[PDB]
């Protein structure tokens, strides 16, 4: 009813992870399949959680470029 | 004189008087409140599940800030220290204490340390670290002398216009990058004058982009 | 009638100290 705003806890790590920056998304390439036929995704891992999946420029069949599909996994 | 005693003349003049002035008081206390340190937060040591001292570390010991939050020059987020870093410490100093339980209950088990958040945003706001901190902006304006305080307390609330202010008017607070450490720094006499030259050098932007919306919201 | 006129003139502005004080430089 007071105080604007609630406690708000924060839990950090207890062994920070090596390669990560907190609060800077990371991307990496992966494969999404179809109908068995794959193709390459760049995915973005916010915190170590996949939220966005893009085209991986380097790979044939997705040259920067999605399709619904590997959109909605 | 019919149904009403001799005194009313004056006490019916008397209650709209005593009516306006209740009136605006009552807009009075609606403002107060809405203002205070108890509403926002401000001024209160808010009590730490481990009660970490600022004060033993920095002005002390004499640890840069750098080496806890370590992600503040390069993300809009700095870096609550994790339990690897206070055991690479506590391992050997005052081990076997009851003030550092917790962190020694952590570390050998996956939990983390429950900390409670200081200054809190309504997540609409979007702040970042790493902008500021490289325009010259130092912790002493924003956070304040948190090297001396042996508990973190919000030193002012987090109004919109409190960020307009700085945005409108960064001349008066902007600072010669030496933000990490020089809490004891302050802002020189010829303020204005330095700032100025530091707004040019450093391309700070006009507050014509600064005041839009979408800088902070989302 | 006059000092009434007078009394009610120093309740305004009392009041509009109070009221520039709180949103103005209070914070
Ligand atoms: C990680 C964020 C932490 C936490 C949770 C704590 N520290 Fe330290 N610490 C250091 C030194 C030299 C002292 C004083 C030694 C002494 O008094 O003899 C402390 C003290 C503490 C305390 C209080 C212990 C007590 O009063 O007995 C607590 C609760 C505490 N620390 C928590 C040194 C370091 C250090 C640099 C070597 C770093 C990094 C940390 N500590 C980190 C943490
Ligand atoms: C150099 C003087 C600084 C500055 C400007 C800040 N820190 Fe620390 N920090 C550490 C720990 C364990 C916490 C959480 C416990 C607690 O808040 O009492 C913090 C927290 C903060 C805050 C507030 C966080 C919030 O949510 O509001 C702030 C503003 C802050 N820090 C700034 C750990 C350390 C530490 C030892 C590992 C050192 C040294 C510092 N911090 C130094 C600084
Ligand atoms: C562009 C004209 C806008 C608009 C339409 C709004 N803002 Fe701001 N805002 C900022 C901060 C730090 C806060 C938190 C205030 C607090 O905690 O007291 C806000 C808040 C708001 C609100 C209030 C939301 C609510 O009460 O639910 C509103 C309606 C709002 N904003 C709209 C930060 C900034 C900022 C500086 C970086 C600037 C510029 C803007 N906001 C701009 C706008
Ligand atoms: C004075 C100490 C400031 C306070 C208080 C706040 N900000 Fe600020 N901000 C400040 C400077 C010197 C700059 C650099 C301007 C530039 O052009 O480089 C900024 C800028 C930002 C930005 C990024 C600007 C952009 O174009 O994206 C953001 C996102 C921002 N400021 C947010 C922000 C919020 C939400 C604040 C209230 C909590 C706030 N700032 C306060 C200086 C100061
Ligand atoms: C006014 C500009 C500003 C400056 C510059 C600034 N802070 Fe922050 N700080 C804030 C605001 C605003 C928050 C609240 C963030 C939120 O609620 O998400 C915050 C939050 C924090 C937090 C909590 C964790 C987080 O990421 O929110 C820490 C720790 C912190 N500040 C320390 C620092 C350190 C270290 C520096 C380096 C000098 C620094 N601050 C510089 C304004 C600033």
């Amino acid at each position: 009813a007071c105080t604007y705003q609630p406690r708000q806890y924060i839990a950090p790590f207890d062994r920070q992870p090596e390669g990560r920056v907190p609060g800077i998304p990371q991307y990496f390439a992966s494969t999404l399949t179809l109908g068995g036929y794959g193709t390459g995704v760049l995915v973005r891992s916010n915190e170590g959680r996949p939220t966005k999946v893009e085209g991986n420029p380097r790979h044939p069949a997705s040259l920067g470029g999605t399709d619904l599909f590997a959109q909605a996994e | 004189a019919q149904i009403f005693p001799r005194n009313a003349n004056l006490l019916s003049r008397l209650s709209i008087f005593a009516l306006v002035l209740l009136v605006v008081e009552g807009i009075l206390i609606l403002g107060v409140y809405f203002r205070s340190n108890y509403f926002r937060q401000v001024n209160v040591a808010i009590e730490q599940p481990v009660a970490f001292s600022h004060q033993l570390h920095v002005n002390v010991v004499g640890i840069d800030c750098r080496y806890c939050h370590t992600s503040v020059d390069q993300s809009y987020f700095a870096n609550i220290p994790a339990t690897e870093t206070c055991m690479t410490c506590h391992s050997q100093i005052k081990t076997y204490s009851p003030l550092l339980e917790k962190v020694r209950e952590s570390y050998a088990t996956g939990k983390p340390i429950e900390w409670v958040k200081v200054y809190d945003l309504p997540n609409f706001v979007y702040f970042n670290h790493s902008i500021h901190v490289n325009k010259g902006i130092g912790c002493s304006t924003c956070h304040g002398q948190v090297n001396n305080m042996p508990v973190v307390w919000q030193q002012q609330a987090l109004y919109m216009g409190w960020c307009l202010n700085c945005h409108r008017n960064p001349e008066l607070y902007v600072r010669p990058r030496e933000e990490v450490y020089n809490m004891d720094y302050v802002p020189p006499s010829n303020q204005l004058e330095i700032g100025r030259q530091l707004v040019a050098e450093y391309g700070i932007m006009p507050p014509d982009q600064l005041t839009n919306c979408y800088v902070c919201h989302r | 009638v006059k000092p009434v006129f007078l009394a009610v003139t120093l309740t305004g502005m009392v009041a509009f100290l109070l009221m520039v004080w709180l949103f103005a430089f209070y914070w």
